[PDB]
């Protein structure tokens, strides 16, 4: 139960566990912007 | 004309900004304003079943099987 | 002559050839995809199958369909404008108007489809073996979808076009024609399953047999899309496969023709089993076992083991699957092993 | 013009959208059990 | 002490957010990463002290 | 309640550190 | 003598050997032979297995009244449960026979060799220069096999769980899984039939349109094979007028042009699907099931209202409810 | 049968034996070129 | 461009940086910041959802167990103190995690592209048998101290969640480490079927701390073993020498560690206490027979000789050694040991005195606990059979687990196979094709 005072941030901590997948994710971005080298 | 060009085209954008969320509204609204519902006479979450009856209306013969399933609807089901 | 222009202008190479074949099959292949997609958002199941089966209803990709006409429909066309639906659009959907519709639109659909690889073939000039090929699939499709229900009381028996609604159509099969113990179906998954063994096998094989042409390790831009010599060691594999399993291909003629054989025939044989479940004519028992079994309880093989499996799926499901049966099956006749 | 790698990302995380709009609905829906 | 707790941590987050783009782009775009070699080494110099103050501000909130 | 407001940020972050690139043209 | 031992491992691994016995087939010969043997004992002439550890007997061989389609080598007993049950545990044949023995010894020496069988398609693939990879095709019915007779058995805690060695054996796999699991609505499957089908699918597209795109070399009374000489240096198929066929069949961009490209897609496809099919049976091996959809729809009051979801319930209790008889003397159903 | 379990386990490790003596006998060498 | 499509093909884009050290690292050290961002990140996800009065299995956690069984935020019977050790390692890995991806995105790319010269000490040559052997013993160091940062914990800091705790489950101080090798590597000779389990068979802390200590040093010792030597020589005419080889190796080592996970996880009651993971698959089965046999007593049912459907014995029967277990389909989990059952054991398996006499309440309410939390469930999170119906929201810590890493376990095998076939066709020198001159197949003889 995030600490009474962090609780404010209880929604930030609701995805931050989702971010990883993300840098797989931009892995791909990155590539299509640099038009596939 | 080459896909490539046309995804990429300020004009298409300028074009189908529009016509997209145009179409995605109007289907919205379609489901929203329960018009679909009718169109397709599916039954909405209260017209199942009548409020006791715990039957289902199968239509039973085909030739007056329209006949019968508006009376099916008449048991306010 | 306004013909050959009516010709010249379809034959004519676009980005999505026409065609005289299209002129079937575009129209039909269109409207069966799009009625699916219709009735899977928007169309119910409840006046025909007392079930929930569009996405306004509830259901998730898996569980929604297009579910098939009532029982009492028999085995009518359900047309728009038939004895039944009078015309009326909205009754036609609750009566299940949209099965037929997707069922004979899609099947003029793979006709077209088939006569396109025919004409398209033509043109270009190839030997037709595609077309030969695709008659698999229409035999499926025929027998399964049309054949088969024409066979039973009604469409009603047909499988309904949807995820799950096809595995009550396995189930179902096992349970009351023990269709998987039927030699069509055998050879039919032996081919399936056999096709997609030659055509993994095949893959790999040329894809760890090939010649280098690059310096590269992506090996895949090293490829001559202008013919020439052979991409791969044809006379390598042929060794390996030798010493390996023991026998090997060398004759690529002969090994793509397999190719085309095993899956295709495979299909046919499939149909040809389900073309008897028609008329029920399945195979269902073995005699010999089941006169042993009577007098002898101790008897007992994976066989009749599974017998009892069926029993139990007809029990059970009989009821909220044949609705128009009106079936009570009081607690104490249903079939049941200890404490389950 | 628009760089295609924004054409393609942009209307990417636009499914990831609708696609998980899909997957809520599903535990709040009629498709729900509640 | 509160807000002034609620302060660090969420200007701790603002920080990191910013910080997170930033160094990207800063060994990036070798435009210098000499000037911002300056703006980046005050970010890093800074968070750490921040955390310090969450942490050590956190037994008096919580 | 809404903290998709989040996601939306952190979100476009990633493409954005490589669209400034593709502005400052460089490195990529 | 060069050395007896360097002469052995010269022979061994001679690539001059019309069957290439390797260093992994020094293992895989023997264990091969084994599982082999024993099966064609057991399938003729084995007695009765005790399966369910319920003292009922389950006779599975042909001279015990069983024909090719229903016979089957029975699973070791459920109360051996994982115990090794080799016959040096047995107070004798008989009561090794009646615990069902012989599927163990089969079952391992089989797992065993299969998988140096897959050690052997890289060694020879390594003697003979070739890149490897294609044993790692092998991997994926061989992957099966193991989720099916060891993977599955080692998660529900008996080996008398694991797929019989018969037909109507495998049959009674399927159904009783499908009532314990749901397994037709799970993902992994649903992929394995994807790798199946699309297999068989595109199995059937390559064979054709290739064999269709020969090269006329033949007279038109005269096989149409005899048009290719093993030890060709060209190619026996216009690629390019395959491509152009397929290409206007569909859509240009969306037809393969680079052999290279299309083969590697050919054999991608039904590895990959087969490698989550296992995965699913090696998954559900530990009860993560199949989506349970069962009254998920339900009306404004709160009735149930049914989707086919449901119709696949009661078809599944129908298994549940009748498989194994006399073996269940509780409640639920934890094993 | 205290026996075959004996012989079972001297004929197992032959071949396992075998096997590890095997591949250590330098295998890489063992192929068409480098090595 | 510095790597570009002339060194390898864009979905094979990391291979490129199979020879710039310095880049290489970037990635190594970027790499380990997502795995304590996530084991950070996760954390506060998980505390943020935890719900103190209620079964940890119940609520999807993964990682406050973990905690947990280390003797933190926990007493009696498992029941949940103080959080504040959940958010610390919550929030600490979380910013370690800043740190780590600092220095990965700062080598990957600012810093030298390649090592070997900004510093010959921390370049490295692939073919040096002797860095690597060197870099290898450094780690192998690393590891040992962790293992011994364990034994720690358990001696001198706090204790380890002990569930056989003789009071009943507790947090304990092991100050008592099974030292003696005869029994530590014991385990290792123990075979891997039912009843001797191998490794999975550990059941009490004394071995699992004194087994950790020998880790710790043996391991110790080979790091600096490696740091002061070179590999001999058949270790050399073995052993490929290459950038994916090296790899290769490493990935057949997961993979392994992979499946023994999993089983751990699955069958293990001490180390995964099924106070905070679920109660084990055969545990739960077991619970069902402790149940039914107590309620039927209650009727006046006499256990000992009650006769089922087949003639075994609905509530005890014997297994195949002759001691007495529970019956029905549970004979096949007679090998289970727990807690709660183990006080109606007797020499010769459950005793029927005890059984008739002297079970407790909390053993009926715990047998009937664990009976209705048993590991089956479904993808979409129904707790049960797949017959059963929606309600229950659940599915076994010990199921997610499992099964995630059999399939991670699993693809980590093919990924050995695939990185191993690679290599030994890359040193030979033909992972790019047969050599269209020397078509080494052409000059063998015919076996036809
Ligand atoms: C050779 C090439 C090979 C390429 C291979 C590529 C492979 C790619 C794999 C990709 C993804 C794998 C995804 C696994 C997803 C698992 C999702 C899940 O666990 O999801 C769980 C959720 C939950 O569903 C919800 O479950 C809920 C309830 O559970 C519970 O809630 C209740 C209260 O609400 C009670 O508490 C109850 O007890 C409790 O259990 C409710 O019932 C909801 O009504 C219900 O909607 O999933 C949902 O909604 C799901 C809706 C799902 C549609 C899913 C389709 C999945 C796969 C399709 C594959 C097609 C493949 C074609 C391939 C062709 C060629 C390869
Ligand atoms: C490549 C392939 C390409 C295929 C492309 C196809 C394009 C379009 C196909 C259209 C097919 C529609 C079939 C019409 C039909 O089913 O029409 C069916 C009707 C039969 O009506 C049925 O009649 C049944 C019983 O009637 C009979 O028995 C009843 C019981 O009391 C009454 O007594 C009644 O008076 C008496 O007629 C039931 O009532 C059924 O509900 C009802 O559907 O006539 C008939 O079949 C018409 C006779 C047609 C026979 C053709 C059979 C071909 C293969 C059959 C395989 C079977 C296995
Ligand atoms: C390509 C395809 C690749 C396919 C790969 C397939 C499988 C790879 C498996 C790797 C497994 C590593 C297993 C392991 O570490 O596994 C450990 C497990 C568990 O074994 C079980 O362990 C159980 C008990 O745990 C528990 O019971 C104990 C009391 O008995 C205590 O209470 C303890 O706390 C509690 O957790 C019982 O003792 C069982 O009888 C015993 O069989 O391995 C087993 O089953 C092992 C069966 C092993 C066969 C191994 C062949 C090796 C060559
Ligand atoms: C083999 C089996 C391996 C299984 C691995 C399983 C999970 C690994 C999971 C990492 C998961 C992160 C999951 C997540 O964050 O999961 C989030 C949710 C969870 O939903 C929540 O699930 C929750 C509860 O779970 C749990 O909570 C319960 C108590 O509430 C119990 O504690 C229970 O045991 C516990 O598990 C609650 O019910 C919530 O109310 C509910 O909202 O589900 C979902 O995300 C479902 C997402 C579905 C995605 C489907 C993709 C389909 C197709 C993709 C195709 C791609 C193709 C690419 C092709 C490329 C080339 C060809
Ligand atoms: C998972 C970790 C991972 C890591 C660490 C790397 C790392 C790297 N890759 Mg791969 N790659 C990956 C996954 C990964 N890759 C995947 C999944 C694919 C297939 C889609 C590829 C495909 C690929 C190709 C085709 C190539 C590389 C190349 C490279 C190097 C590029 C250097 C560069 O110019 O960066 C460019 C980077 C940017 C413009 C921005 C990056 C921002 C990252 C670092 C951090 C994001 C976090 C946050 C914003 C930072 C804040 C930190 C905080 C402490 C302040 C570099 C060593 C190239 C190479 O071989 O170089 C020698 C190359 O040609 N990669
Ligand atoms: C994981 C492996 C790893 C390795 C091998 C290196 C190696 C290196 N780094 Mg990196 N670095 C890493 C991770 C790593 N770094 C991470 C996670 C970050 C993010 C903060 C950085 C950030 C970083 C920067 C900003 C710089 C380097 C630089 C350098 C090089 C410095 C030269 C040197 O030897 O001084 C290394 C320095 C020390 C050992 C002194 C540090 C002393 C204190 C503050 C910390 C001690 C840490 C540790 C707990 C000690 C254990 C002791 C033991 C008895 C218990 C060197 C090649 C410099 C460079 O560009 O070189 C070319 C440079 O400017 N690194
Ligand atoms: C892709 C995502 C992914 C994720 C999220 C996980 C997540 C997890 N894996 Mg997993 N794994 C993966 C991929 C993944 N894995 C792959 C690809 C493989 C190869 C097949 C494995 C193989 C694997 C195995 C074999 C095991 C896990 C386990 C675990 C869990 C470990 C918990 C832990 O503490 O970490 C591990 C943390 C470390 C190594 C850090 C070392 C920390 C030491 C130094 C100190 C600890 C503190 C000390 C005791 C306190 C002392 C204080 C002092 C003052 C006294 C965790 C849930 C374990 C488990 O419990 O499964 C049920 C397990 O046995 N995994
Ligand atoms: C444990 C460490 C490990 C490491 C360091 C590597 C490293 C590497 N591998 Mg390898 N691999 C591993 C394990 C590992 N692998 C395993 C277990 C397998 C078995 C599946 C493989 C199978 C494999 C193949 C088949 C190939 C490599 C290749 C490569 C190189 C790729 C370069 C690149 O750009 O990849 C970046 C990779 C990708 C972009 C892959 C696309 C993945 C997509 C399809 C799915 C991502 C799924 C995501 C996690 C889940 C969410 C999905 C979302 C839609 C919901 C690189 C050197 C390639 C090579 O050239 O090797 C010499 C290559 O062809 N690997
Ligand atoms: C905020 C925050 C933070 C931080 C952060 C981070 C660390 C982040 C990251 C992030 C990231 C890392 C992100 C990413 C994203 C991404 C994305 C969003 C992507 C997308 C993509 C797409 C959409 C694609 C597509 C495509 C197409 C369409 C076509 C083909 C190809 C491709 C595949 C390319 C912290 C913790 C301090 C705290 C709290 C707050
Ligand atoms: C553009 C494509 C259009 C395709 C089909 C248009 C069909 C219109 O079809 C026509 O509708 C009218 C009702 O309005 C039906 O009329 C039918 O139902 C009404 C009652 O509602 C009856 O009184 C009438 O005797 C009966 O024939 C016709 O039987 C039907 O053939
Ligand atoms: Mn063969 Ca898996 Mn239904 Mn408990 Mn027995
Ligand atoms: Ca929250
Ligand atoms: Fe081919």
């Amino acid at each position: 139960k995030l600490p009474e005072a962090y609780a404010i941030f209880d929604p930030l901590v609701d995805v931050l566990p989702v971010i990883p997948v993300l840098f797989l994710a931009l892995a791909f971005v990155w590539q299509a912007a640099v038009g596939f080298r | 004309r080459p896909f490539s060009d046309i995804i990429t085209s300020v004009r298409y954008w300028v074009i189908h900004s529009i016509t997209i969320p145009a179409l995605f509204i109007a289907g919205w609204l379609f489901v929203s304003t329960g018009l679909a519902y009718d169109v397709f006479g599916t039954p909405r979450p209260d017209s199942y079943y009548a409020q006791e009856q715990r039957s289902i209306p199968l239509v039973t013969d085909r030739f007056e099987a329209k006949q019968q399933v508006e009376t099916f609807l008449e048991q306010l089901k | 002559g306004w013909f050959d222009i009516l010709d010249d202008w379809l034959k004519r190479d676009r980005f999505v050839f026409v065609g005289w074949s299209g002129i079937l099959l575009f129209p039909c292949a269109y409207l069966a995809l799009g009625g699916w997609l219709t009735g899977t958002t928007f169309v119910t199941s409840w006046y025909t199958h007392g079930l929930a089966s569009s996405y306004l209803e509830g259901c998730n990709f898996l569980t929604v369909a297009v579910s098939t006409p009532a029982n009492s429909m028999g085995h009518s066309l359900l047309l728009l404008w038939g004895p039944e639906a009078q015309g009326d659009f909205t009754r036609w959907c609750q009566l299940g108007g949209l099965w037929t519709f997707i069922a004979l639109h899609g099947a003029f659909g793979l006709i077209g489809f088939m006569l396109r690889q025919f004409e398209i073939a033509r043109l270009v000039g190839v030997r037709p073996y595609n077309a030969i090929a695709f008659s698999a699939p229409i035999a499926v499709f025929v027998s399964v979808f049309l054949i088969y229900p024409l066979g039973q009381s009604s469409w009603f028996f047909a499988p309904s076009f949807g995820v799950a609604a096809i595995f009550r159509f396995l189930l179902f099969f096992q349970g009351f024609h023990n269709w998987t113990l039927n030699p069509f179906h055998m050879m039919g998954v032996a081919g399936v399953l056999g096709g997609a063994l030659l055509c993994a096998i095949h893959g790999a094989t040329v894809e760890n047999t090939l010649f280098q042409d690059g310096e590269g390790a992506s090996t895949f831009r090293a490829f001559n899309p202008t013919q020439a010599e052979e991409t791969y060691s044809m006379v390598t594999a042929n060794r390996f496969w030798s010493q390996i399993f023991g026998i090997a291909f060398s004759n690529k003629r002969w090994l793509h023709f397999f190719m085309l054989f095993v899956p295709v025939t495979g299909l046919w044989m499939s149909a040809i089993g389900v073309v008897g479940l028609a008329l029920n004519l399945r195979s269902y028992d073995f005699i010999s076992q089941e006169i042993r079994a009577a007098e002898d309880p101790e008897f007992e093989t994976f066989y009749t083991k599974n017998l009892l499996l069926n029993e139990g799926i007809r029990a059970w499901m009989a009821p909220q699957d044949q609705p128009h049966e009106n079936f009570v099956f009081p607690e104490e006749v249903l079939p049941r092993g200890n404490a389950l | 013009r628009i760089p295609l790698w924004i054409v393609a990302t942009v209307a990417g995380m636009g499914v990831i959208v609708i696609v998980g709009l899909f997957f809520y609905g599903a535990y709040a829906g009629l498709g729900s059990s509640l | 002490m509160t807000i002034l707790f609620q302060l660090a941590l969420a200007a701790l987050v603002i920080l990191s957010f910013v910080m997170v783009i930033g160094v990207p782009v800063a060994y990036a775009s070798p435009q210098d990463w000499d000037r911002s070699k300056q703006l980046i080494f005050l970010g890093s110099g800074l968070w750490i002290a921040l955390v310090l103050v969450v942490g050590v501000l956190n037994f008096f909130v919580v | 309640i809404a903290q998709l407001t989040m996601i939306a940020m952190i979100g476009i972050a990633g493409p954005m550190i490589i669209f400034l690139l593709a502005v400052r043209r460089g490195n990529l | 003598s060069a050395n007896l031992w360097e002469r052995f491992c010269n022979w061994v691994t001679s690539t001059d050997n019309r069957l290439y016995v390797g260093w992994f087939g020094v293992i895989m010969i023997p264990t091969l032979l084994a599982a082999t043997i024993c099966f064609v004992i057991a399938f003729i002439a084995a007695p009765p297995v005790d399966i369910d550890g319920i003292r009922e007997p389950v006779s599975g061989s042909l001279l015990y009244g069983n024909n090719i389609i229903t016979g089957a080598v029975v699973p070791s007993s459920n109360a051996i449960g994982l115990h090794f049950y080799p016959i040096w545990e047995a107070a004798s044949l008989d009561e090794w026979l009646y615990n069902g023995g012989p599927y163990q010894l089969i079952i391992f020496h089989f797992l065993l060799g299969a998988s140096c069988y897959m050690g052997r398609q890289w060694e020879l693939s390594y003697r003979l220069g070739m890149r490897p990879w294609i044993c790692v095709a092998y991997s994926a019915p061989l992957a099966s096999a193991f989720a099916v007779f060891l993977i599955y058995p080692i998660g529900q805690g008996s080996f008398s769980d694991g797929m019989p060695l018969g037909i109507s054996g495998t049959f009674n796999f399927m159904i009783v899984f499908q009532a314990e699991h749901n397994i037709l609505m799970h993902p992994f499957h649903q992929l394995g039939v994807a790798g199946v089908f699309g297999g068989a699918l595109f199995c059937a597209m390559h064979g054709s349109l290739v064999t269709s795109s020969l090269i006329r070399e033949t007279t038109e009374t005269e096989s149409a094979n005899y048009g290719y000489k093993f030890g060709q240096e060209e190619e026996t198929y216009n690629i390019v007028a395959a491509h152009g066929y397929f290409g206007r069949l569909i859509f240009q961009y969306a037809s393969f042009n680079n052999s290279r490209s299309l083969h590697f897609f050919l054999a991608a496809w039904p590895v990959v699907g087969v490698w989550f099919t296992a995965l699913g049976i090696s998954t559900m091996a530990f009860n993560l099931n199949g989506f349970n959809f069962n009254h998920s729809v339900i009306d404004a009051k709160g009735n149930v209202i049914n989707t086919w979801a449901d119709i696949i319930n009661r078809a599944n209790l129908g298994m549940e409810v009748m498989h194994e008889r006399n073996a269940h003397n509780f409640p639920l159903d934890l094993a | 049968m205290e026996t075959l379990k004996i012989t079972v386990y001297i004929v197992v490790t032959f071949f396992v034996l075998l096997f590890v003596f095997g591949f250590l006998s330098g295998d890489p060498a063992r192929n068409p070129k480098r090595k | 461009r510095d790597q570009e499509s002339s060194g390898f093909a864009w979905w094979a884009g990391n291979a490129r940086l199979i020879n710039l050290s310095g880049k290489l690292l970037g990635a190594h050290v970027a790499h380990a910041g997502l795995i304590v961002f996530w084991a950070g990140a996760m954390t506060l996800f998980e505390l943020a959802h935890f719900i103190p009065e209620k079964p940890m299995y119940e609520q999807g956690l993964i990682l406050i167990p973990h905690i947990a069984t280390l003797g933190w935020g926990v007493g009696p019977g498992g029941e949940v103190v103080d959080t504040f050790p959940f958010f610390v390692v919550g929030v600490v890995h979380l910013i370690s995690s800043a740190v780590l991806g600092f220095g990965g995105v700062y080598h990957a790319i600012r810093g030298p592209e390649t090592l070997e010269e900004y510093s010959s000490f921390f370049g490295y040559d692939w073919k040096d048998k002797n860095k690597m052997t060197t870099i290898l013993g450094f780690h192998l160091i690393v590891l040992g101290i962790g293992a011994l940062l364990l034994v720690a914990k358990a001696m001198f800091f706090g204790g380890l969640y002990d569930t056989w705790a003789p009071g009943g489950g507790d947090v304990r101080v092991i100050t008592n480490p099974t030292l003696d090798p005869r029994v530590i590597f014991g385990y290792l000779l123990k075979s891997p079927f039912g009843g001797e389990g191998w490794i999975v068979s550990v059941n009490n802390l004394e071995d699992v701390v004194g087994g950790h200590i020998w880790i710790g040093l043996i391991c110790i010792a080979g790091g600096i073993w490696h740091i002061l030597t070179t590999p001999f020589g058949w270790a050399r005419r073995a052993f490929i020498w290459s950038g994916e080889a090296y790899l290769s190796y490493s990935l057949g080592a997961l993979s392994m560690m992979g499946f023994i996970a999993t089983c751990f996880v699955w069958f293990n009651n001490t180390v995964y206490p099924s106070e905070f993971y679920g109660p084990t698959g055969p545990e739960a089965s077991q619970a069902q027979a402790m149940t039914f046999l107590i309620r039927d007593q209650k009727l006046g049912a006499n256990v000992g000789s009650a006769q089922g459907p087949t003639g075994l014995g609905k509530y005890l029967m014997r297994s195949p050694t002759g001691e007495i277990i529970f019956g029905g389909e549970t004979m096949r989990f007679w090998d289970f040991r727990g807690p709660w059952l183990e006080p109606l054991r007797g020499p010769n398996g459950l005793d029927l005195n005890k059984i008739k006499n002297d079970i407790q309440p909390w053993q009926e309410r715990r047998a009937a606990e664990y009976m209705t939390h048993a590991p089956l469930g479904s993808l979409n999170s129904v707790g049960g059979v797949a017959t059963e119906i929606n309600s229950v929201n659940f599915v076994s810590p010990r199921s997610w687990l499992a099964t995630s890493h059999f399939v991670l376990a699993f693809f980590f095998l093919v990924g050995h196979l695939w990185h191993a076939g690679r290599a030994r066709a890359a040193a030979a020198g033909f992972e790019k094709g047969i050599d269209r001159e020397s078509e080494p197949v052409l000059s063998m003889p015919s076996l036809d």
